[PDB]
């Protein structure tokens, strides 16, 4: 099967400044990778599809980036309603997940 | 105009060019009428030859029946796909094709009783049998056979007239190492899965020339062996001069069998050049073994011997060779 | 546009519980249907696939035998059906609907399961 | 009223005839037989994988719109009227490129019989893709096949048969291929089953032994005559340097160019075959004598005739041995 | 017959063909899969491979909506110019032929929602741009890049109908390379800007990878052996001047003639292969052959045995191993 | 509008205009001016006996039917009002693969002017048949002919003129000629008529005298052939004992010209007939077989310096030397 | 809805139009602007004299016949309409083969913007001719030229210009050839004069240099290596005379060879090359090789002159070398 090993678990930073992420794949996913937001007791919602394109609704500060193995997802002046839980995923098999990035303060 | 357009549409309503004439009266007789313009290269590897004719059809159509003053309808080929046309079809052709420029090569004139004159320019090439045995003198029949392909001898029956196939001069003709010997008609019927066919047969009766085999195999062969047996007059201590020449000579034959294939087609059985070539080696060969047993036994006028005896050896060959293939 | 699914479950382990959600909006033979696992404080686990056009289902190998999903062409609807629930089944499972370059569009609001 | 009547029903059978439908297309599939008629194999290069085959494809199914009653004739109508008519969609898988040959006429048939079958002939030259193994080349059998098969009609809206068994196919063994020769035709009806459907396929085969006559004569006998001539270095004195150097020197530059000169009427396959098994053979037994050369020279000179008599027997029966060996193996 | 002959006509009454479906509501997607029935040779000399497909589209037309006793109307190839279609080209392709014998090669099924289907058979000659610095020890990636024509990302876009892994499928028995072999498929979806807009592309990398076994019977074999009898002329009668010249001349001229097929097989790049620098060392060693022979020959009671022929019996072969044990493990094993 | 207007005129011409039937049906000839704008003398194909050539194929006639009194004098229409009036039907008599460029529009021109004179210009790539007899191979001057008539129409319903006089008609682009082997020397031409088996035909032809540069066939076949034969002339310099040496030049040479030899038998069409190509690789064969047979003489005379080899290191140039001239002469 | 609204405007649009007339029949010319996306450049054949060059051609021209104002939006029509529509007549000179892409239907694009402006495109694969000078082969330079033309329109009728500037011909830098590099191109825009009458013409050129590794891995080197080995001769004795004519003779025939041999895949050209000239040069030393051989067997049977040839031959045929390649690079 396909891997997600996206990395941290969390990140503790404050609000205003820049702050990345990262998802490694074990095999080949071609620019089909997903970014998805969990607040607490909330389903989640689409932020990223692709390698990078922004979703209807999505703020400019939330730019990603792919390529053939290595995809990051980069936040540009994170504020206080963003601090929630990220899931990488990817669809060029059958869909599988990582484990999921936390923010705090 | 005036007159004729509406004499052309009078005759084309209520046309149907699927139907034949005579549909359910009886077969459609089609005179046909060749003019050879030139016969193209014959080709060897491939087993065909190319030709170019001004192919001519008549027949009769009751329907194309017009009363008036003007008696021939001379006219164009954007009026050939409205009217019956025999689906004649060339059956060893392997590829063949129209001529479109700068309008479709096409005839089509119309008398008063019914005769429509349909004649196209093609290009064929038609398959022609090559024995290749006796190569390189082998004479051949070239054929050309066509017929009509959905309509059967019931409907279509075909006939040739007594001078209809007419050839070119023969001096424009692209045959280089050929000549046009002759030509004869003929007909036949064949039975196939869908019925019985009229097949027309044109046979080309071709000669190969006397040219370009001598002087591209044959000259350089028998000059090469001739070159073989100078080396029974060098002395019998010059071992690597010796020996050296026969290794170039066993090679330039070798190389000379290797060349002279591939003119030739892929074929199984062997031909007189090939039985030229073997002889012309298994006497080089002879002569480097009678050389090294004469070299074998000094270390003893047998040098003197091959002086006269291979020269005449090949000779006797010669007469045999030519007057049993000519 | 809005995936209505069911509400939430408590049952005995060992038994068969019947889990659905109803899409509205649009219909689902054209986007497939994708069922996913969530259990607490974890990451997102997919459970299957289902083409409601085809008929044709997909699932994980870890989940196959003990899950399956159906469905059904009037009602526009996919169900899920669970048999042998244990102590680790006990999670939260949303209905994804296919989007654009697979992308896991529209997620509905949540069944949560339970055991005792 | 011959022509009028012969026309009025033609005129009839193709009005409100609706091309898009196949004959019963709300039931049972229609069963479109076929016979060919093979008239001859343009060519069969292995350079390029394929055989261009030259047919007179013949399709045969009965449509019940186009039944005439009045008229008692199988009427045979000029060919153009095949594109008013539906016509079964039979295509080649195998087919790289082909025509339906086109003087002076289109070279097709249509025949319309009193019951509504229809029988559709066409000239069709095929130049279908044939893989072939050339492990054992140029003692080699063969197997090209030509895949007939529908594209748009699964087996739920078409059927196909061989009309006649085993004689559908037939002047299969007129043709004559001048490198090779038909030992058996086959004929087989299948069903093969794509993403989309299943489709019914027929398929038609032959087996080409290849005639070893002509590589007799044009690789193994110069081949074999060029170890033979090697097998004098033996013989030759000693001292005699430069004339044993220079025949072994030849017979090796020459093995080794019959070798390229062959690879190039063959694909760039990354397998040895039969003939360079047989050309490699024939290099390490002129490259032994080259070396036995070396040997009884650098014996006395550096520091023999028991030496050059021993390879003066060896050489000829050891090449005998793996001779025997090779043809026994690949006949 | 007639019942579905009136359906037809009124799914064709007030067509107009010459518009997307959906033109101002809606952009119009079209799923796409791709069965390879057989990937042909790849030659080299044109940087160009064949391939011959099953290309399918499937688009979601509102138009072609009919209520019948038949849900799927396996229609002939006519129905299919008189409705719309994608024009679907290949980016990469240099002269492709859709098959027409007998009938067109086309398929188009209507099911009873609108969704439509359209397979076709086509034999792309597609370029494959190659990097030959490894040759022939090498391995390249051939694309096949569809995408619209003229319709940008704002009103057709392509999408795969299964999953993306599952969506190019290659038969088992179709194979027809005989010098490559394919190594699996992949793909991937992007977008790509022109002078007109921004454009949908999708690409299908074919990962190859060359066998050697041309190569090692007809390149690299023949001029092992003619080191080798190079080789073999250390251990030849000092005072044999012609058999020891005869030996390098002829060695000379089959290592020159050799390095020519090379050449000829590649197309001509600016730079040198892995191949030529094995023809060139071999050239070295087997043109220092004569070097030391002429060496030998201006430093010729008889004659002694030459202390440079003695060192060019032990030195000269394992040099050869030395340099056959780096080249071979540095390209075939990394 | 003044566009509506010209719609108006180009329908009324077209209404009741019968392209089956020539103009002037029941009347006289449709005197066709035939012009030719030659853009490329492409290559000359020497084994086929063919050569390429692409012309502007301008044609010129009078329709009666085709007259109009509109705001405008010339009617510079396009390619489509072509494919429905009236066209000669003019065909190639020698033309083997004669092509119409169809990149982008077909390169048709058409105008119809005032009184009732119409244009029609196309773009062809003939690739008619050229009679050669290679016997001065290479010396030769070959005369290429290309004869265009009509193929349905005879000489009583359609006689071809040349619109200018002398050989004008025919203008070869300045810089257009494709010609690596020959050089195009001029052009000349005429009008004959041709009778058949349906009638007689009016034909045009357009000569095209060509000549062979000789300068390839220097550089690849004649010096290469003159280089080995004073290669072979150098065994009588050497030493009489010197067997070895004297044979291996002696077995190379004649080698390297028989290798010499079947390169040129190929680069020819197999003509049955032998060149003037093959008249000097025999001669100079014949040097250097005969070079062999000398040195054969002096092995059979060894056991000094041989007065045989003396002399032939004389008489052997001297005779080479005169047989260039006398063949570097007639042919030159 | 929308759909039957665009329906009967392009409807309108096409009901009356008459593809015989150009935009503005009896009035000012029609300006056609031009702009190319090249795609690539397959195979620049000597042997032929052309090369294949495939691009996307996309041409602009005005007709105020097609200006709609229903929908505020440019109508990206399907590639069918465009035998409704008239288009210009552009054609290529120095075409010899040419055709438009037909898979998976007629690779061409017309787009209908509402003030009357029509975007047509095309993706042509041309084989034009480019005739090359070979006399300075293989370190040459070649101008190889497409000339786009019309055909039925004069100067009266038609205006062909470029669409902005030098960034109408796009993605030249990006072209990889195998043995030649792209080094400039550039537009040029001129009327020639036939018989008819003035014809607009747009000229694309390019500048194609030919690298010379290849020529130097296959035929300099090696002619040089074998120049090299024919002084081996000048350090085996006088004497030894098999020996020194086998390294006379077959180097003599490796030259001939290799002469003969890379001239049958050129064309039959009458003149001389570089290639060619050095071929001829170092045949040159390698006969007088022989005849050095040749002189020093007739002083003595019928050690100081071949001891002057083994440092004269590879310093004159090193001077030889420099004046050749400053010369000619
Ligand atoms: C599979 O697909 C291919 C490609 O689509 C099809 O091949 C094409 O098929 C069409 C339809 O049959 C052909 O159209 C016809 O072409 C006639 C001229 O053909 C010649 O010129 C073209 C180039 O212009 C060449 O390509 C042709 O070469 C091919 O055909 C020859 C036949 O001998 C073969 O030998 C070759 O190997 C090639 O295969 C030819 O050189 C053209 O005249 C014809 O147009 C007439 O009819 C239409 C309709 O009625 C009129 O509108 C039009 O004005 C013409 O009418 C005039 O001419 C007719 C005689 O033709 C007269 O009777 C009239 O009175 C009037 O004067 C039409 O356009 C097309 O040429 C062909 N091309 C190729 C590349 O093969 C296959 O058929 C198809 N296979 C199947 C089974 O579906
Ligand atoms: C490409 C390499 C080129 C190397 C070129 C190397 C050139 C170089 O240095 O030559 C000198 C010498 C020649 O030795 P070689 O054995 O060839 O020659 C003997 C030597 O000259 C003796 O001195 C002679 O005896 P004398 O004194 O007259 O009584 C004897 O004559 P005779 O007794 O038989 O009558 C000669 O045969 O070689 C070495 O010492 C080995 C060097 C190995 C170098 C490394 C080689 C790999
Ligand atoms: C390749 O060859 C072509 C043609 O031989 C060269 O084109 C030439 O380019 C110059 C520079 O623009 C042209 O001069 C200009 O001509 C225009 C014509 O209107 C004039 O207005 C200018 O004042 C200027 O004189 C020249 O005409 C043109 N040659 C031809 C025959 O048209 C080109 O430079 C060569 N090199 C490259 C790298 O393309």
């Amino acid at each position: 099967n396909i891997v997600m090993t996206q990395s941290p678990k969390s990140m503790s930073m404050s609000v205003g400044e820049r702050v990345t992420l990262s998802c490694k794949a074990s095999e080949y996913v071609g620019t089909y990778v997903s970014w998805y937001q969990q607040k607490p007791e909330q389903s989640p919602k689409l932020l990223i599809y692709g390698a990078s394109n922004r979703y209807t609704g999505v703020p400019d500060r939330f730019t990603g980036s792919g390529s053939a193995t290595d995809f990051t997802l980069t936040i540009g002046s994170v504020q206080a309603e963003d601090l929630a839980d990220y899931h990488c995923g990817q669809s060029y098999s059958y869909p599988t997940f990582g484990a999921g990035t936390k923010l705090e303060l | 105009e005036g007159d004729v357009t509406v004499i052309l549409n009078n005759l084309l309503e209520g046309y149907d060019n699927k139907l034949r004439p005579d549909i359910g009266v009886k077969p459609t007789l089609i005179h046909t009428d060749m003019y050879v313009n030139s016969i193209g290269p014959v080709n060897a590897i491939n087993m065909e030859y190319t030709i170019d004719i001004f192919f001519a059809q008549t027949w009769y159509d009751r329907r194309l029946k017009f009363n008036s003053t003007i008696k021939v309808l001379r006219l164009n080929s954007n009026m050939v796909g409205k009217i019956w046309i025999p689906d004649t079809f060339f059956r060893n052709s392997k590829k063949a094709d129209a001529h479109w420029i700068t309008t479709p090569n096409r005839m089509l004139r119309i008398w008063n009783d019914g005769r429509v004159l349909y004649t196209l320019r093609l290009t064929i090439d038609a398959e022609c049998q090559l024995q290749l045995h006796n190569f390189p003198m082998d004479e051949h029949s070239c054929p050309l056979e066509f017929s009509s392909y959905g309509y059967p001898r019931e409907e279509i029956v075909y006939q040739w007239k007594r001078s209809s196939v007419e050839v070119g001069d023969t001096r424009s003709w692209r045959l280089y190492q050929f000549s046009f010997v002759g030509l004869r008609n003929t007909t036949e019927v064949v039975k196939t899965t869908s019925g019985d066919y009229v097949v027309m047969s044109v046979y080309f009766d071709l000669s190969r020339r006397m040219g370009y085999f001598t002087i591209q195999t044959y000259i350089p062969c028998t000059l090469i062996v001739v070159l073989s047996w100078v080396s029974f007059w060098i002395n019998k201590d010059a071992v690597p001069a010796r020996t050296s020449l026969g290794i170039t000579t066993v090679l330039t034959m070798t190389t000379l069998s290797t060349i002279a294939r591939k003119s030739l087609p892929k074929v199984s059985y062997v031909t007189a050049m090939d039985l030229f070539v073997s002889v012309c080696f298994i006497f080089v060969f002879s002569a480097l073994v009678e050389y090294g047993t004469l070299h074998y036994f000094v270390s003893a006028k047998m040098d003197s011997y091959a002086r006269i005896f291979f020269p005449t050896a090949f000779c006797l060959f010669n007469l045999v060779y030519w007057v049993s293939y000519l | 546009v809005q995936l209505q699914q069911s509400g939430a479950e408590l049952v005995k382990p060992g038994a068969s519980v019947k889990l659905s959600c109803t899409a509205s909006g649009f219909n689902i033979k054209d986007t497939y249907m994708y069922w996913v696992k969530q259990r607490p404080e974890q990451g997102l686990e997919w459970i299957g696939r289902i083409d409601p056009a085809n008929g044709d289902t997909k699932y994980d190998p870890k989940f196959q035998g003990k899950a399956t999903i159906t469905t059904d062409t009037f009602s526009n609807t996919a169900y899920l059906q669970l048999s042998s629930l244990t102590s680790e089944d006990t999670a939260v499972y949303y209905c994804a609907r296919k989007g654009l370059r697979w992308a896991m569009d529209y997620w509905g609001q949540g069944t949560s399961v339970t055991v005792s | 009223g011959n022509m009028s009547f012969v026309k009025e029903t033609v005129d009839k059978l193709l009005k409100g005839y609706d091309i898009r439908l196949r004959p019963d297309f709300g039931g049972p599939p229609v069963c479109v037989g076929m016979n060919i008629d093979i008239a001859s194999i343009d060519m069969v290069s292995e350079v390029n994988m394929d055989y261009t085959l030259t047919m007179y494809f013949q399709q045969y199914w009965r449509d019940k719109r186009l039944a005439y009653s009045g008229i008692p004739l199988n009427l045979t109508l000029d060919n153009r009227v095949a594109d008013q008519l539906w016509v079964p969609d039979t295509y080649f898988l195998n087919d790289k490129k082909s025509f339906v040959h086109g003087v002076t006429v289109k070279n097709r048939m249509i025949r319309l019989h009193p019951d509504g079958t229809v029988l559709y002939g066409l000239r069709i030259t095929t130049t279908a893709a044939c893989m072939m193994d050339l492990r054992r080349y140029p003692l080699d059998e063969q197997n090209c096949t030509l895949e007939i098969e529908s594209y748009g009609y699964t087996t739920d809206d078409i059927e196909f048969y061989w009309r006649g068994g085993d004689k559908a196919v037939t002047g299969v063994e007129r043709i004559e291929l001048p490198q090779f020769s038909i030992v058996e035709h086959r004929l087989v009806s299948r069903n093969v089953v794509f993403a989309t459907g299943a489709y019914p396929r027929l398929s038609l085969s032959f087996r080409l032994k290849r005639n070893i006559g002509y590589f007799i004569l044009q690789t193994y006998m110069p081949s074999i005559l060029i170890t033979i001539l090697s097998w004098v270095s033996f013989w030759i004195n000693y001292d005699a340097s430069a004339a044993r150097v220079a025949l072994g020197i030849t017979t090796v530059l020459t093995m080794t160019t019959i070798n390229t000169h062959l690879r190039e009427t063959l694909p760039k396959i990354p397998y040895v075959k039969a003939i360079d098994m047989y050309l490699m053979g024939c290099f390490v037994f002129v490259f032994l004598a080259l070396l036995e050369y070396a040997f009884v020279n650098y014996i006395f000179f550096g520091r023999v005739n028991a030496i050059d008599r021993w390879s003066r027997i060896v050489f000829p029966f050891t090449f005998s041995l793996f001779n025997l060996v090779y043809w026994l193996y690949y006949v | 017959t007639t019942v579905f002959t009136r359906i037809l006509d009124r799914l064709l009454d007030g067509y107009d063909n010459r518009l997307r479906p959906g033109l101002g509501e809606r952009v119009t997607e079209v799923k796409t899969d791709i069965f390879v029935t057989s990937f042909g040779p790849v030659s080299d000399h044109d940087m160009e491979y064949t391939i011959d497909v099953f290309f399918r589209q499937s688009w979601k037309d509102e138009r072609l909506k009919f209520k019948g006793p038949m849900t799927v109307l396996r229609l002939n190839n006519l129905m299919a110019s008189k409705i719309w279609t994608p024009d679907t080209f290949f980016h990469n392709g240099k002269k492709s032929v859709a098959h027409n014998m007998t009938m067109p090669n086309k398929l188009l099924r209507i099911t009873e929602d609108g969704t439509l289907l359209y397979t076709m058979r086509l034999t792309v000659r597609a370029e494959c741009p190659m990097h030959l610095e490894d040759f022939p020890m090498d391995a390249h990636a051939c694309p096949l890049k569809f995408g619209s024509y003229a319709y940008t990302r704002a009103e057709v876009v392509y999408e795969w109908t299964r999953e993306p892994a599952r969506s190019v499928v290659v038969a088992e028995d179709g194979s027809r390379l005989n010098q490559y072999d394919l190594l699996g498929q992949t793909v991937d979806s992007g977008i790509v800007q022109s002078s007109t807009g921004e454009y949908v592309v999708m690409t299908t990398h074919f990962h190859l990878k060359r066998k050697i076994g041309y190569f090692v019977i007809q390149t690299y074999l023949p001029c092992i052996m003619t080191v080798i009898l190079s080789q073999v002329s250390f251990w030849l009668n000092r005072e044999s001047v012609p058999a020891r010249t005869v030996f390098g001349v002829t060695t000379v001229l089959t290592m020159t003639t050799l390095s020519i097929s090379a050449r000829n097989s590649l197309p001509k790049v600016a730079y040198a292969t892995a191949m030529d620098w094995f023809i060139a060392v071999c050239y070295a060693f087997v043109f220092s052959a004569l070097i030391e022979f002429a060496t030998v020959n201006y430093f010729t009671t008889f004659n002694s045995v030459s202390k440079i022929d003695r060192l060019s019996r032990i030195a000269f072969p394992l040099l050869f191993g030395i340099f056959n044990l780096v080249y071979w493990a540095t390209y075939l094993n990394r």
